[PDB]
């Protein structure tokens, strides 16, 4: 059933003059200067002012369309700049030497050295986003195709923005339509996810597979036929993998083995291009198609059959759980914040899997050996992936203060988690400290025995070994599966577990990443910093309503700065300060993951292979006996590999060296806000608003200090911007030079 | 008068409440009468159930027996609650409402302890009570 | 409609636009204004 | 324990009394008019110093003031 | 003597509005001390605009 | 005493090193400045101050050390 | 810090008789970063490494020690 | 240096031994 | 000849930059097509370094042993164009930004509700307020002598002592 209100709010520019018209206290006017910061925080905080569960949902359904628009604007910005201001057509002629370049700089006051000698006949900034290998995978040959996508995106950008107008200002849906989660999962698995990969199978077979099989032979970008010509001409396509002469007729008599030529299970790297065989990804997305379509006929709708989720959670209850999942379906239909937290966790955690599965199984042609790009899609999606988990911890806490109800949730699983929340945290507290001693303290042991000249006493490979036997048995059994347990696979799932090396050009696409004592030592640091980031974020969710210290933390709101200096001091008791605290730990958690990844590849995995057959890597296998101490981590990774970012002056990398200093600046600026407090900086306004009153021009909006949380929030927002953009500039001006 | 034991609400849980301090010094308790079978968030975790009662619950501190009442009276409209602080290991029974009426309301007979008959800039200076045991903020 | 243009952030960027727009054309016009000639 | 002083600028608004999380304060009859009321601190031994009280006084400069003093088990809010 | 609707200055030195202009609202014409209710153009830290002052605490800039 | 004879090339020794946790190579690297025991090269400049003042021999220092013990003793 | 950084870097060139290095690099911050901090940490950071150690292992350990206890204050 | 003088200055430092204690426990009182 | 710098029209210091600017870019231009689009970005670039250096040889700059034009602010009129004439260009625009908000926040605070009028920038007041800010080197001189520029120190709010 689809029930609608027709035009609840019309098209007026009249409310645009009143900022804070959505709210109550801010639709009256500012009296201090914090009212700007009081405004600009709680704009898109939709249940802060709105009480109507139906109307608060209609805003969210509209605003997603606008967020769907701004990606499409941004996508067209990639697709438009890919045609005019790129060396893309030249790059398809030669994928090995010429670097992917877009964002050409205007010829002005000195930034015209950033349009360096990149290749082709071109001058621009060498980019590392991999759109060139995403358009070479998509089958794009001419530069006209990149143009028509951009307008083709821009019309979808405009169509999405009109649809957000159409569904709130014109046709607002109701809450009984919103709460139909079972029909929503049926379509989102069926339409979006089932027909997602099926349509991409519908692209990749008829479009990508011919023109990318030809470019492996590499006849010419111009001499490859246009993508519509492989549907018109029946003879032209069936020259290669000749099953199209049989048509859809093996597909319609269930004799599917006649498509063993384009819909296959090759399973390796395409040795000319270093990427995944696009035949497999056609069979992948076809198997993903049928798996998701039959996943979408599962939930109950208005045709009687199906699983209904209020029936499944009930009678999933055991003796160690009491009521089990009674009422947990009633949470996720009644609270957007509980939905956003779970939607965020498996969205960021998903993207870290994308970062892991893209460097070890490179999906794209000439993305693997282009070390400028194969690094930068790991470390970007890892970085996105940690920020969403911190957002998953935030809205989980916001559910606890404002949306969680102990009336409905008696003796079920949110009740029994909250009723043992010390046993969770204190055992989590122990395993945090246990992990810090037995991972980081194994470096301080390793620091000292090298400083004291006792390398028989450190933890190394030629020393007291800490062998990762579980990660070597898993790396063994996955590398000996093509033929035993995966027979129809030709080679393994990846060459990262085991097998021979592969080269494209003169550079290595993939080789088995080995795990010794130095890899055991770093993998527990990851396990340590993830458990602390859990511990900060988990404690924020669990103690969000009350604790032993404050019994009404639920009354003081999600985001309140302190309860004052009482009880010895209660500075940062709120759940928001836990999300504020976990942000640096997620900064600490991920930046060592990147430091593990970007150093392990350069010394052990990436590098230049001889035409004799052996590989000389970039930083030269130093990760074995150098990475076990901090001084080796400082010298041989941080000090040594930053030699190209501070020597970037006078070259086309010179914008990176400014940012490597420019992010060192902002990171220092953030320390001013975290280390200080409000009641100092307020009283410096009092002497200064004295002076602006002194010369008879004082602002009627009287200035005040920033709020303590805004002092906290600007201290972390400049910390991350100062810290990640340092790593952003370091990782760029390292791997553009040596790769 | 406490009436211990008054029947506690049917709970079964909470690692977070009434630990070893209660068996060496000064635990607490709160008494009220439940006018339904409604559920409420405890200061420990959340649920108990309000009985007919005679509803007593040995909480941890004073702050939890005060913040329960400011949660009881708003949600469940019950202003009959009668907190305590215990016998032998504790100090004073019936800590609130100390007058029988709620001490947010005004009532004849109370004492004005801790009143300064001045303004706060009208306090003496700490330069003026150097090596003098008179408190600066005290009358 | 023009009352929306009068508000604080739209005028804190469009006057930030032409004023930065003045410095940028005069440098493209007249490069390296280091000393007063 | 903390010291809680109540100055003579109190306007008997009762906001402070209803802000204290441990019931340290109460309103008492005033004799300067025999119609208004002033706040009092008869149980300062339970004051934790949270300062929620001072955040409720409407007057431009506090009628109730919290001066942190000797700390104790009760004032530190220990359930242990 | 100060009547309602007058502009003052502030000699209460423990205040935020000290030596600033206030346009008063009312006088409590009974014996309760500090009766001069003085509204101000400017708001304080904790968001109040008016305050009780003494008749000995307000002036007659007029 | 070794320093006075050649202020140019002799590295001033702060004091001896006796750190039980030292290894075999830890002795040889810190047995520097021509010493047979591990020591720390001094960097406080006390040698150049004492020289100017007039101390020349090892017993003139010991006579300085004992004097402050006595001066502290009163 | 700014005072001693200036005094130290300037004197490094002055003592090795190559004042040109300081004079031209100190006018931009990258000189203070690339030609002062990164450059002069070559020996310090190599007090110990996978091939051995030398008489700067103490200072190298201390240098890292300071960084760890600087960050602990944060 | 010597060997008896090393032991001797150890006995000179014993004069700040008991006297620094006596300075302390009386400054305690 | 004031701080030990040659007027660098005669210097071997300022000229040993020009060769390794133009040799870096010609070695960036050698492998191009003479009729390419980056080639005019590398022929006009050396010309952009060529107009710069022949603006510096004529202006009488004092270049050191490095070849960098250093500035001398003790301000003599022999080196007045380096700092002083871009100093007077600064201050005259700075009071235009100085007096405009000064004349605005006198003109909106003398109205009903100026707290809104900091959000909304009123062209009926702001063009009226820069009209007072154009005579700013003359207006403030007769505003201090008429005393209505500052105020006495019991009008301005005093923190306690
Ligand atoms: C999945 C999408 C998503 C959505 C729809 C929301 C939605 C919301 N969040 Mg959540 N959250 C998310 C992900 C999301 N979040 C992520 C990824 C994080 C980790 C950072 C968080 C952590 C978080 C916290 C800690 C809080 C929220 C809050 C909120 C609520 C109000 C926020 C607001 O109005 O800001 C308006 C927009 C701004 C204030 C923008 C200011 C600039 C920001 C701070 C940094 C931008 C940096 C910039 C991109 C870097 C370039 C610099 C350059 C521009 C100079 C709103 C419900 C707030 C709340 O109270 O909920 C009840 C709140 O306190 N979120
Ligand atoms: C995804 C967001 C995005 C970003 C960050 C940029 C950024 C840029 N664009 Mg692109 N552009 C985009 C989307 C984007 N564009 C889209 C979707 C289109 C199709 C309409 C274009 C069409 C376009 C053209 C035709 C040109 C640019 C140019 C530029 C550059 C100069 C700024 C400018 O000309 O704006 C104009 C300024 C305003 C609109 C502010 C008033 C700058 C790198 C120029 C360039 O690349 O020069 C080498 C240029 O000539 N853009
Ligand atoms: C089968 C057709 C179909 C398709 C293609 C989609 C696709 C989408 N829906 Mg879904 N949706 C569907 C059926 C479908 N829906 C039905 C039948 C319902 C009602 C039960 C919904 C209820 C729904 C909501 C509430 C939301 C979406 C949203 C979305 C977008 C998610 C953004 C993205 O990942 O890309 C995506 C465009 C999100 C969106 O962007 O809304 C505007 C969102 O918030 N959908
Ligand atoms: C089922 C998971 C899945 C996987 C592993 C892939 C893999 C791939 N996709 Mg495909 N795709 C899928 C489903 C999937 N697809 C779906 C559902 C859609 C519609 C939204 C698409 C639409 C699509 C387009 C338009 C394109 C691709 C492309 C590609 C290739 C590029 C690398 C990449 O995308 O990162 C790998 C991604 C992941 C590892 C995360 C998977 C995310 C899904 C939602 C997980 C579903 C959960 C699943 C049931 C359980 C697995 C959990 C976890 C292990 C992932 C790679 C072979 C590109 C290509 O053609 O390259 C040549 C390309 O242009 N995909
Ligand atoms: C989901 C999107 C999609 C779309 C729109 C098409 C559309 C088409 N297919 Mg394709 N095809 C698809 C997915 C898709 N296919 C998939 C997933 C497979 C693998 C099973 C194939 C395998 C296939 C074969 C073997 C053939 C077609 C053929 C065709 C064309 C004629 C079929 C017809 O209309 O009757 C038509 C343009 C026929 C054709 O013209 O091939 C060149 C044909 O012989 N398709
Ligand atoms: C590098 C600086 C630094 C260090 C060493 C620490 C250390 C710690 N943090 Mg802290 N943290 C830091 C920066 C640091 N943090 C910063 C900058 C922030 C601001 C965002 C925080 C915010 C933060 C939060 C939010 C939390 C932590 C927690 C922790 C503890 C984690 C558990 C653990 O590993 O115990 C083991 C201890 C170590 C690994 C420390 C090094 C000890 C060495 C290796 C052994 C000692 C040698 C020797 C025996 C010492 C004595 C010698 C002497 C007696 C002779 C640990 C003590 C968490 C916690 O408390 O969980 C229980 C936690 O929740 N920190
Ligand atoms: C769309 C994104 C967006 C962005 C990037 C900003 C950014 C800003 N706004 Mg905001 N603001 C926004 C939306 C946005 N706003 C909207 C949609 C409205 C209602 C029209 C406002 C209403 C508003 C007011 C009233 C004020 C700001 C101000 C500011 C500035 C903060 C202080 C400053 O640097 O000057 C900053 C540039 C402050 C400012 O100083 O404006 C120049 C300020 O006073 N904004
Ligand atoms: C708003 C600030 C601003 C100001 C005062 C100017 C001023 C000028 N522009 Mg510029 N310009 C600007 C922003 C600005 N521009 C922006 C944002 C763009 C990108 C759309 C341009 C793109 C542009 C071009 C292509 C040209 C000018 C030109 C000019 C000059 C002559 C005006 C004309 O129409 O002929 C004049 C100095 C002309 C000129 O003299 O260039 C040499 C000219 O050809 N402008
Ligand atoms: C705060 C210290 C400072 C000072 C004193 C200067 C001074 C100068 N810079 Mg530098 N610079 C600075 C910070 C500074 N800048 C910063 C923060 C950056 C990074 C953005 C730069 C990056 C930079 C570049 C890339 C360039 C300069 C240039 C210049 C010269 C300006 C020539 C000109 O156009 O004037 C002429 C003045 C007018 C036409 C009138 C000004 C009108 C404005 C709009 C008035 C503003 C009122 C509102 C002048 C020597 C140019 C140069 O030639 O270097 C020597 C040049 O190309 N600067
Ligand atoms: C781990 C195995 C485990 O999950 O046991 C399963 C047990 C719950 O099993 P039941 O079958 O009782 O629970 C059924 C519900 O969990 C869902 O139907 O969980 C617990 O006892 C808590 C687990 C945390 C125990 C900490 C260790």
């Amino acid at each position: 059933k689809i029930v609608i209100d027709k035009d609840p709010v019309s098209t007026s520019f009249d409310k645009w003059a009143v900022p804070g018209h959505f709210s109550r206290t801010l639709a009256k006017g500012p009296k201090t200067t914090t009212w700007i910061w009081n405004l600009h925080a709680d704009v898109h905080d939709f249940d802060s002012y709105t009480s109507d569960l139906e109307e608060v949902s209609r805003k969210i359904f509209s605003a997603h369309f606008g967020h769907l628009a701004v990606v499409f604007i941004w996508l067209s910005g990639a697709y438009f700049h890919g045609a005019r201001f790129s060396n893309y057509e030249a790059w398809l002629s030669n994928p090995t030497t010429i670097k992917p370049s877009a964002q050409v700089v205007w010829p002005i006051v000195g930034q015209e050295i950033l349009n360096g000698d990149v290749g082709g006949g071109f001058q621009g900034i060498q980019i590392t986003s991999g759109l060139f290998q995403m358009w070479r995978a998509s089958g794009i040959t001419t530069e006209l195709q990149l143009y028509v996508t951009a307008i083709g995106a821009l019309v979808m950008a405009a169509l999405m923005l009109f649809a957000g107008w159409f569904h709130y200002h014109k046709a607002a849906p109701k809450l009984e339509w919103f709460q139909n989660a079972e029909s929503m999962m049926n379509h989102h698995l069926g339409g979006l996810f089932g027909l997602g990969s099926l349509s991409w199978a519908g692209h990749q077979i008829h479009v990508s597979l011919p023109v990318n099989k030809l470019l492996d032979s590499g006849v010419s970008p111009q001499e490859i036929p246009l993508p519509h010509e492989f549907i018109l001409n029946k003879d032209l396509i069936a020259q290669l993998y000749p099953s199209f002469g049989q048509g859809l007729t093996p597909f319609f008599t269930l004799n599917w083995n006649e498509y063993s030529d384009f819909l296959t299970f090759k399973g390796g790297l395409n040795p000319v291009t270093g990427g995944l065989w696009l035949s497999d990804s056609a069979h992948h997305h076809l198997a993903i198609a049928v798996l998701f379509i039959v996943a979408g006929h599962m939930y109950r709708t208005n045709w009687g059959i199906g699983h209904s989720m209020k029936e499944m959670y009930d009678s999933h209850k055991g003796p160690f759980t009491g009521e089990g999942h009674k009422g947990v379906y009633e949470i996720f239909t009644n609270s957007w914040h509980a939905q956003l937290s779970l939607n965020l966790a498996l969205f960021g955690s998903l993207s870290i899997i994308v970062a892991h599965h893209m460097y070890s199984m490179p999906p794209y042609p000439y993305l693997a050996t282009d070390y400028a790009t194969s690094l930068c899609l790991f470390t970007h999606h890892v970085w996105i992936g940690g920020f969403l988990i911190v957002g998953a911890g935030a809205h989980a806490a916001i559910f606890m203060v404002r949306d969680y109800d102990p009336a409905q949730n008696y003796n079920n699983l949110v009740d029994r988690v909250l009723r043992h929340r010390d046993a969770i945290i204190s055992h989590l507290n122990w395993v945090c400290i246990f992990l810090g001693f037995h991972s980081f303290g194994l470096y301080i042991h390793n620091d000292t025995m090298r400083a004291l000249g006792r390398p028989q006493d450190m933890f190394s490979d030629a020393a007291i070994q800490l062998q990762p036997v579980f990660a070597q048995w898993v790396q063994g059994v996955n590398s000996a599966a093509a033929g035993n347990t995966a027979p129809n696979a030709l080679a393994n799932a990846s060459y990262a577990f085991g097998g021979d090396i592969v080269s494209v050009g003169g550079k290595v696409a993939m080789m088995p990443i080995s795990l010794g004592t130095a890899d055991f030592l770093v993998h527990h640091i990851h396990a340590f910093t993830i458990h602390v980031t859990v511990l900060i974020l988990l404690k924020g969710v669990l103690f969000a309503r009350n604790s032993r210290l404050i019994p009404d933390k639920a009354n003081l709101g999600f985001r309140f700065p302190c309860d004052g200096p009482g009880r010895g001091g209660t500075c940062q008791v709120s759940a928001w300060d836990h999300v504020f605290l976990g942000l640096f730990w997620m900064y600490n958690s991920l930046s060592v993951v990147l430091f593990h990844f970007s150093w392990k590849m350069q010394s052990d995995v990436w590098g230049n292979v001889t035409a004799d057959g052996a590989v000389s890597h970039i930083t030269g296998n130093n990760f074995a006996q150098g990475a076990i101490t901090i001084n080796g981590w400082l010298r041989d990774f941080l000090w040594a590999q930053a030699s190209q970012v501070i020597q970037s002056y006078g070259s086309a990398l010179s914008a990176y060296g400014l940012m490597f200093l420019g992010a060192h600046f902002i990171w220092a600026f953030s320390l001013m806000f975290l280390f200080s407090g409000r009641g100092y900086w307020q009283e410096l306004i009092e002497s200064i608003v004295w002076a602006h009153n002194k010369l008879k021009f004082a602002p009627s909006i009287q200035p005040r200090a920033l709020s303590i949380t805004q002092g906290r929030a600007v201290g972390v927002a400049h910390y991350l911007l100062g810290g990640i953009a340092t790593t952003w500039s370091f990782f760029h001006a390292r791997i553009i030079s040596v790769g | 008068t406490l009436n211990l034991n008054a029947p506690t609400p049917i709970f079964g849980g909470s690692t977070g409440g009434l630990l070893r301090k209660a068996e060496v010094e000064e635990f607490y308790s709160i008494t009220w009468t439940g006018k339904s079978e409604t559920v409420f968030e405890l200061p420990t975790g959340g649920a108990a159930i309000m009985r007919a009662g005679e509803n007593l619950l040995r909480l941890a501190r004073k702050e939890q027996c005060i913040a329960l009442g400011a949660q009881l009276k708003d949600k469940f409209k019950i202003t009959d609650y009668k907190i305590y602080r215990v016998y032998p290991s504790g100090e004073v029974q019936f800590l609130h409402p100390k007058d029988g009426v709620f001490p947010e309301k005004v009532n004849p007979g109370r004492v004005a302890v801790g009143s300064n008959k001045r303004r706060i800039g009208q306090n003496p200076d700490p330069a003026k009570l150097k090596f003098k045991g008179q408190e600066t903020f005290d009358s | 409609f023009s009352k929306y243009l009068s508000t604080a952030p739209v005028i804190g960027t469009l006057t930030a636009f032409f004023l930065a727009g003045l410095l940028i054309e005069i440098n493209r016009f007249n490069p390296d204004l280091l000393v007063y000639p | 324990a903390h010291t809680v002083k109540i100055y003579d600028t109190c306007i008997g608004c009762t906001q402070c009394v209803r802000a204290c999380p441990t019931d340290v304060l109460e309103m008492v009859p005033w004799d300067g008019c025999r119609a208004n009321q002033i706040a009092s601190a008869p149980r300062t031994e339970d004051c934790v110093g949270c300062k929620r009280c001072e955040s409720a006084c409407p007057t431009d400069f506090l009628s109730i003031r919290v001066y942190l003093g000797a700390e104790t088990t009760r004032s530190m809010g220990l359930g242990y | 003597m100060v009547q309602r609707g007058s502009k003052v200055r502030i000699l209460r030195k423990e205040s935020y509005w000290y030596q600033e202009i206030g346009t008063v609202a009312s006088i409590d014409q009974s014996g309760i001390k500090y009766p001069v209710i003085v509204r101000f153009e400017k708001v304080n830290y904790s968001n109040v605009n008016s305050n009780n002052f003494s008749l000995d605490e307000v002036v007659e800039v007029e | 005493e070794q320093w006075v004879k050649d202020p140019l090339n002799t590295r001033p020794i702060a004091h001896a090193i006796s750190d039980p946790h030292f290894g075999q190579r830890a002795i040889e690297a810190f047995s520097q400045a021509g010493a047979s025991s591990p020591v720390n090269i001094s960097y406080s400049g006390v040698y150049q101050w004492w020289y100017t003042q007039g101390m020349r021999t090892n017993e003139e220092l010991y006579n300085g050390a004992i004097f402050l013990l006595i001066l502290s003793a009163l | 810090g700014w005072t001693t950084f200036y005094w130290h870097w300037k004197h490094l060139g002055v003592w090795q008789g190559n004042v040109a290095q300081f004079n031209e690099s100190s006018t931009y911050l990258m000189g203070w970063f690339r030609d002062y901090l990164w450059l002069n940490s070559s020996q310090l950071i190599n007090g110990y490494n996978p091939f051995g150690m030398n008489n700067l292992s103490v200072w190298a350990w201390m240098f890292l020690f300071g960084h760890l206890i600087w960050a602990t204050g944060f | 240096l010597a060997d008896g003088q090393i032991f001797t200055a150890l006995a000179v430092a014993l004069v700040p031994g008991i006297l620094a204690l006596r300075l302390a426990l009386e400054l305690y009182k | 000849d004031v701080a030990g710098l040659i007027p660098c029209s005669q210097s071997d210091a300022f000229e040993r930059r020009l060769k390794n600017t133009t040799q870096r870019l010609e070695n960036r231009l050698k492998k191009y097509e003479p009729g390419s689009a980056p080639a005019e970005a590398l022929q006009k670039q050396i010309d952009k370094t060529q107009q710069r250096f022949d603006k510096y040889r004529n202006s009488g700059l004092l270049c050191g042993a490095d070849g960098l034009p250093h500035l001398i602010t003790d301000g003599r009129w022999s080196h007045a164009g380096e700092f002083t004439i871009p100093g007077l260009l600064f201050l005259y625009i700075a009071g235009f930004i100085g007096w405009s908000g000064r004349s605005y926040l006198q003109a909106v605070a003398a109205s009903d509700n100026s707290t809104e009028k900091e959000i909304i920038i009123d062209i009926p007041v702001a063009l009226q307020s820069v009209s007072k800010g154009f005579v700013w080197p003359l207006a403030a001189l007769q505003e201090f002598s008429s005393g209505k520029l500052t105020a006495r120190d019991e009008e301005i709010t005093i923190s306690p002592r």
